[PDB]
């Protein structure tokens, strides 16, 4: 899964550079474990 | 509290406005941080 | 700059009172808060 | 992994020194960062 850039954009190098930071941050996998989880209600758990 | 957070089996609800309520919703402990996602999750209101 | 995000949750999703709230604040979800981090960074007006 | 990680009746150990440790290191997904507390308390020593 990537962010679509146009071929040219002005925003592929800033772009490239916020997957970046937003990674050395952990802020990508801290967006992930907080909402795959807040609605994981239906934990599997509770049919089982 | 545990076995109460681990299973959605149960509803939990507390009063529409008092003293639980709200300590619920400014604690941050794990377990009762968990639940509290669970109180504002309430389809039907939990609350009375 | 126009982002074009397509209407699949948990990536973009409808808000509660979504004919009541536009552009950015009708639109909920993974990608959005993703748009989010990344233009506040990259300073660009992002609508959705 | 999920399997893995609510139970400790088994041991997680990786390598001393690679792209492997260093994942679980830099991650911050739960159930990840929950291994890394686990890979870290090592007694005796999980890593090879
Ligand atoms: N009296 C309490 C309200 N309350 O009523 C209950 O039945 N539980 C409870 O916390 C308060 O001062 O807010
Ligand atoms: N080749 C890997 C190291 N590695 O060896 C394994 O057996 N697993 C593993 O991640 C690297 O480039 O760090």
């Amino acid at each position: 899964y990537g962010i679509a850039t146009p071929k040219g954009s002005s925003l592929g190098t800033p772009v490239n550079l916020a997957v970046l930071k937003l990674s050395e941050q952990g802020v990508l996998d801290k967006l992930k474990n907080k909402w795959w989880y807040d609605k994981g209600e239906c934990g599997a758990k509770d049919s089982g | 509290a545990e076995d109460l957070s681990k299973q959605t089996e149960i509803a939990y609800g507390t009063l529409d406005s008092g003293s639980t309520k709200e300590f619920f919703r400014r604690s941050k402990i794990a377990v009762f941080d968990k639940m509290w996602t669970y109180m504002r999750s309430a389809e039907p209101s939990v609350f009375v | 700059v126009v982002v074009t995000t397509i209407l699949e949750s948990p990536y973009v999703m409808m808000k509660k009172n979504h004919e009541m709230l536009e552009g950015n604040e009708r639109y909920e979800g993974y990608c959005v808060d993703l748009a989010a981090e990344i233009a506040k960074h990259c300073g660009f007006k992002y609508k959705l």
